[PDB]
């Protein structure tokens, strides 16, 4: 993906830095499921973005004999 | 919707290497730290070290020491248990079990195993007389072991002798946090599974088990140390007099998973058998048919109570039985059939197991056979067919149902009587002015190979219609 | 990113910046990785290649109708 895994990744640096201060203060856990619910889910967006990695391949193939099609009709 | 005010607190906090630094300087100069790392453990990436963290999570849990030599070899230890994975004694047996759940993903099931050997020790000893404790324990399933064996020696039949007919009861010896299992009996309605094959390979929960352990207890008792059982009779069990022995404060007890409802007499008889009490304090007795409907409204789940009134209602493929339980039903005595529930039966030596067992396996037959008109099917107010049938009890082990003549006018009564765990012998009676029924032998025979009422009522019917 | 947590956690229990530098390595990676990103959705993608399909095929019969005509007497 595009769009959603900058959003994510950016996400996850940001948050990531609170919880090293949030660590460093001490020496709140509704965050904590937080950064997991995060956790769960680029994981799924990983793959994602290797599927359309296959799929980028196929688009471009299609083309070839789009255009040498077009040229054997002009 | 804390997320948005975190965000928020982000955005303005973000307009490091200083604390960083801040850190270090309190450097150079408890319990959150673990709750953090035992909630991430669950979702740890799979590796030596996370499995090194998860088992030593899963110990702080436990509270058992949580030691470590290496990366993959650790060690449990505790007071009096010692075991390795890659006391008073070394390992008991390298059971396969443990292995099992240990090489896969099956984490929760080995916490509950370790929990169980701990509870093993839940003992209130000084570490010596709970050590010498648990090696009478051993004597004991020594026993249990050689009673089998010589049932065994009695006739070469299959476990279904074993199990609901026999001595003491089938044995599963104990292997990591399952403990000495003893099984009893099996339905034939829970036999059957949507006709099951009762091989060696026999599951733990298929059926209920009665497990026998030690428990401290407020008394202080005479135990035997040693093996109690050395000479075997032919067929028979004879138990040497005890006295190594010694005055140690605790007892025998067998647990129940869940409770049976129990009469009284059964109470007195028990007490008659063994000689020590059952319960401390005298308990409110109560007739058993609620006791029971409760009991068995349990196998089947359901958070919404099903409204019964006393009223059962039972779905048959051409039949549909209305029942009323009739408690408080006048006995001849002047009471109703009062009962309470077990959970716990207590024993001094290893020859009270037997007699024990066999009365329990009576009742639950007879709690089984009484039950089987309990069911949570409903199908209200049919006017077709809508047999109304009353059952009321007589004596002890003994009742009867009473029920309007499938064809003629007069009533009909059956009365059925528990003999043991799988004998039941069955009466009719009948008016002057009446026609040809059935047979008791028949009705008897119905019994053993069900042990359920509706369907010796749908028996009883057919035979009677096809007449 | 949980062995990073794993690890950061062990090494404040046992002791850094370089697990910082590999986080903005994954996300030079996921900037790089996000051109074959979704940028025009799951189904404009996917619509697209079926209407290639059509256009394609639609393609093959025009021609191999042109080329299977029998003009000729």
């Amino acid at each position: 993906t595009r769009e959603r895994l900058l959003s994510a990744l950016e996400d996850l640096e940001v948050l990531s830095r609170e919880l090293i201060e949030m660590l460093a203060i001490s020496r709140e856990n509704q965050v904590l499921e937080l950064l997991i619910h995060r956790d769960g889910e680029f994981q799924e967006l990983m793959k994602l973005a290797l599927n359309q990695g296959k799929i980028h391949h196929e688009m471009q193939v299609l083309e070839k004999e789009v255009e040498k099609r077009d040229s054997d009709i002009q | 919707l804390s997320k948005m005010s975190s965000l928020l607190e982000r955005l303005h906090a973000k307009f490091w290497s200083e604390t960083i630094k801040l850190v270090r300087q309190v450097m150079e100069k408890q319990h959150l730290v673990s709750c953090l790392e035992t909630l991430q453990k669950a979702l740890k990436v799979t590796s030596l070290p996370a499995m090194t963290d998860r088992l030593e999570s899963i110990a702080r849990q436990n509270g058992l020491g949580s030691h470590l030599s290496a990366s993959g070899t650790e060690c449990y230890i505790t007071s009096d248990m010692f075991y390795v994975e890659v006391h008073h004694g070394e390992n008991p047996v390298s059971c396969p079990e443990l292995v099992q759940q240990l090489r896969e993903k099956n984490f929760d099931e080995f916490s509950k195993h370790l929990k169980g050997l701990v509870n093993l020790y839940n003992l209130p000893g000084d570490n010596k007389l709970k050590t010498k404790m648990y090696l009478a324990l051993q004597s004991l399933e020594q026993d249990l072991s050689k009673m089998a064996i010589m049932y065994w020696k009695a006739t070469n039949a299959g476990p279904l002798d074993k199990i609901l007919h026999g001595s003491v009861g089938y044995l599963t010896p104990r292997s990591g946090g399952h403990l000495m299992n003893l099984k009893y009996y099996v339905s034939p309605s829970d036999l059957l599974d949507d006709i099951i094959l009762h091989e060696n390979n026999v599951s733990r929960s298929l059926g209920m088990n009665a497990s026998v352990t030690i428990e401290g207890t407020s008394a202080v008792y005479k135990l035997p140390i040693a093996p109690l059982i050395m000479g075997s009779h032919p067929v028979d069990n004879k138990w040497t007099p005890s006295f190594n022995s010694v005055d140690l404060p605790a007892c025998f007890f067998l647990k129940f998973p869940q409770p049976i409802p129990v009469s009284r007499a059964f109470v007195q008889k028990l007490q008659n058998c063994t000689g020590i009490p059952l319960f401390e304090t005298q308990p409110t007795y109560a007739p058993l048919y609620e006791l029971i409907t409760q009991f068995e409204l349990s196998k089947d789940p359901d958070p919404i109570p099903l409204n019964h009134n006393m009223r059962f209602y039972a779905a048959l493929p051409g039949q549909q039985h209305c029942y009323f339980l009739n408690k408080d039903a006048p006995l001849p005595d002047g009471r109703s059939l009062q009962g309470t529930l077990v959970s716990k039966i207590t024993f001094q030596h290893p020859g009270r197991v037997p007699l024990i067992l066999n009365l329990i396996r009576h009742q639950v037959a007879y709690n089984t056979l009484i039950g089987s008109c309990v069911k949570r099917t409903i199908l209200k107010e049919d006017s077709p067919g809508l047999l109304q049938f009353e059952v009321c009890p007589l004596s002890e082990s003994r009742f009867s149902v009473s029920f309007q003549h499938p064809v003629n006018d007069s009533l009909v009564c059956v009365v059925m009587d528990v003999q043991d765990s799988t004998h039941v012998s069955c009466k009719l009676y009948k008016g002057l002015s009446d026609a040809l029924i059935c047979t008791d032998d028949f009705i008897a025979k119905v019994v053993q190979r069900c042990m359920s009422i509706p369907v010796t009522m749908r028996a009883i019917r057919r035979k009677a219609e096809t007449i | 990113f949980l062995p990073l947590v794993h690890n950061i956690i062990k090494c404040m229990d046992k002791d850094q910046d370089l697990n910082a530098l590999k986080s903005k390595f994954q996300e030079m990676r996921k900037l790089i990785s996000t051109m074959p990103g979704i940028h025009l959705s799951p189904e404009q993608q996917q619509q697209q290649l079926q209407s290639l399909r059509e256009q394609v095929r639609t393609k093959n019969e025009l021609l191999q109708k042109y080329k299977s005509l029998c003009m000729f007497e």
